[PDB]
């Protein structure tokens, strides 16, 4: 056991500290792809507006 | 019986193997054991730290 502690301890924070990261750039992924498409919408839609 | 100068005779006897006994053969003894016990305490508090 006074080992199995020890590699279930590396384990968890190996697992824990890379998905936490993943999570938080795909936030900013995410972030990126809906400023994205409204920046470019934001055109899109003027122009519509000027041929109306 | 006969009492008897035999009995300050067992006497000498009797405290040198009493002072040799609590020098030499008790305290190297029973520091030997204790060090055995001691290390068994040891392996508990190893197996309850793991866990935790």
């Amino acid at each position: 056991d006074l080992d199995l502690a020890k590699a279930s301890a590396t384990d968890q924070l190996k697992k824990a500290k890379a998905e936490a990261q993943v999570i938080i750039e795909q936030a900013n992924k995410r972030r990126s792809q809906i400023l994205d498409e409204a920046k470019a919408e934001a055109e899109q839609e003027r122009t519509k507006i000027v041929a109306q | 019986m006969n009492l008897n100068a035999t009995i300050l005779g067992q006497a000498i006897a009797f405290v040198l193997f009493v002072l040799f006994c609590m020098k030499y053969v008790w305290p190297p003894l029973m520091a030997a054991i204790e060090k055995r016990q001691k290390e068994i305490a040891d392996g508990l508090a190893s197996a309850e730290r793991a866990h935790k």
